[PDB]
């Protein structure tokens, strides 16, 4: 059993490692840094970047061992600029920035309202209403274009879509972000979210002491972005709280996540509002970029697009129109979302701090070490996925359940997987049902679109789609 | 056992059940 120090490594100097990382690859290509590192060191390595050292793994078999020894209250890497903002400006923290018993308490509360089948079944008509309106927007744009046809970059529209969707299941109220004339304050919120992520990157491998010193301007801009996030989340929650007392009726119809938490949960109001803030901010840039990638992948692979349409048409007929029923009848659609997140993870890595010592690849890794699963590098790895550059949803249907062992990692694992996983799955699946029924998707002068690291992974450049009424 | 508490948000014990299983339920 080899000691920790024997794990392949660029070296022990974190600032030198950081220097070589910045000059050769760059901060916005961290996902490539991982790929190259694995090609250089083999299937496991350690790297100190600035002050933080991680062990990095790629093999689903090492992944399984990692998540096997996970404790009751797991911890992932905390993003230093995010943590500092919350501490210094004393903002209430949600489930994302809590650990141990305080994390569990929020998570358990939130799980009853956000992850539980009994609760999540209520999301269906709320998300469908938004998706149906998105389809209307595009139909309007086709009519207006006068060519039976619409071409355009719909990123901003996908951000507005994702925002209507998360706000609708939380508040049970439409924000009108899919209308022709849009709330400019709600837009200012949507933009702050992207700014928060983008401005995170120059500060990523530095202790807070070095932020204000070498990234003063970035820190300033980062703080302004979180201020918008928090201001408007507070206003939303607070208005909701008072309007509840103004209309005070024990409604029998479903009204949204917030109503349920405020009316019957163990959480304090301040805890609730902290988590409303995080769920809102978490929901805008994640589902939107993933859908964009999906549409891109359907445009790149027209046969696969044809198959998915046929599945959804069959499913709408077989279910005689009912959405709840449809969702149990689209296994290829669900697999295609899994296939989209493999090629295009939102999260470059998953991370866990070990609670106990652990052996991986005959190396001894001591308790409290950060271990990172290189999710991006994994999905591109030709030894772990057959023909990895090919978008093939059937891959997830294979009854050879050796082929999918610890491969579906886009939303993470165990008790501290994505909190918004059901919202995201349901929102994207419903979004794609509606699109597939209404439009054929193409990209004129199609080319390979790469990935940039903006804390979340995002496309490197715009994608201009063409839509045809089906 | 039952760490997420009967919510289908772990695997310490449908299409979503299938996903929790390919990483190895009692509460469903
Ligand atoms: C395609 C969409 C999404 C992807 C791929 C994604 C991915 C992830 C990943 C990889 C994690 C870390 C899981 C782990 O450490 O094991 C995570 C956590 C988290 N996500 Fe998402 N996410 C998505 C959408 C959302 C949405 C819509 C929300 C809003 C509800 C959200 C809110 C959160 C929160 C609060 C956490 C931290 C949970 C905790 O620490 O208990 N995410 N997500
Ligand atoms: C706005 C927030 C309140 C919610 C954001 C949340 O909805 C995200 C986008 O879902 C967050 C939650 C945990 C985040 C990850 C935590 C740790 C790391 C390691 C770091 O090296 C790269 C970023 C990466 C891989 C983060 C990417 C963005 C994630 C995956
Ligand atoms: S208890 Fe979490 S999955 Fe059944």
């Amino acid at each position: 059993p080899r000691p920790f120090n024997e794990i392949p490594s660029p070296g022990d100097n974190g600032w030198l490692n950081l220097y070589h990382f910045w000059r050769e690859t760059g901060t916005h290509k961290v996902h490539l840094h991982h790929v190259q590192n694995f090609q250089k060191y083999g299937p496991i390595y350690r790297e100190k970047l600035g002050n933080v050292e991680s062990v990095y793994v790629i093999d689903p078999e090492d992944v399984a061992l990692l998540f096997k020894s996970e404790g009751p209250n797991p911890e992932r890497f905390l993003i230093p600029p995010w943590v500092a903002y919350h501490q210094y400006y004393q903002r209430p923290i949600g489930v994302l920035l809590k650990k141990s018993a305080a994390w569990k308490k929020d998570r358990v509360a939130l799980n009853q309202e956000v992850m539980a089948p009994e609760a999540t079944k209520n999301f269906l008509p709320l998300l469908d209403a938004v998706s149906r309106d998105f389809v209307s927007v595009l139909h309007r744009r086709i009519k207006k274009a006068g060519s039976g046809n619409y071409s355009g970059d719909i990123s901003d529209d996908l951000f507005r879509f994702a925002f209507e969707s998360i706000t609708n299941v939380i508040f049970g109220e439409r924000q009108g972000m899919l209308e022709e004339v849009v709330n400019p304050e709600a837009q200012r919120f949507i933009d702050a979210i992207y700014q928060m992520f983008h401005t995170s990157v120059p500060m990523l491998n530095l202790p807070p002491d070095l932020f204000r010193l070498f990234r003063t301007k970035t820190w300033k801009d980062h703080v302004a972005a979180w201020d918008v996030i928090f201001s408007k989340a507070d206003i939303y929650t607070q208005n909701f709280y008072w309007e509840l007392r103004q209309k005070g009726s024990v409604h029998h119809d479903y009204r949204g996540i917030l109503y349920r938490l405020l009316g019957d949960s163990k959480m304090s109001f301040e805890d609730i509002k902290a988590n409303v803030t995080e769920m809102l901010a978490g929901g805008v840039d994640t589902t939107s970029m993933t859908l964009q990638w999906h549409l891109y992948e359907m445009a790149r692979n027209l046969k696969v697009q044809d198959m998915l349409r046929a599945e959804v048409l069959a499913a709408r007929h077989q279910a005689q129109g009912d959405m709840a029923t449809m969702l149990q009848l689209v296994p290829l659609l669900k697999a295609s979302i899994k296939e989209t997140l493999r090629l295009h993870p939102i999260s470059v890595t998953l991370q866990r701090y070990l609670v106990n010592d652990l052996v991986l690849r005959d190396y001894m890794i001591p308790a409290k070490t950060l271990v990172q699963v290189a999710i991006y590098a994994l999905g591109r790895e030709p030894t772990f996925f057959f023909d990895p550059e090919n978008f093939d949803p059937t891959r997830w249907l294979s009854k050879d359940k050796n082929i999918t062992y610890f491969r579906n990692l886009g939303f993470g694992w165990g008790v501290r997987q994505c909190l918004g996983r059901r919202i995201a799955e349901l929102e994207m699946t419903i979004f794609l049902i509606n699109m597939l029924e209404n439009f054929r998707v193409e990209i004129q002068h199609l080319s390979d679109v790469g990935t940039t690291f903006n804390l979340i992974l995002m496309p490197e450049k715009p994608i201009s789609f063409t839509f045809w009424p089906f | 056992f039952g760490a997420c508490e009967g919510t289908l948000a772990c695997s310490t014990c449908t299409d979503e059940e299938n996903d929790m299983l390919d990483l190895a339920l009692g509460c469903q």
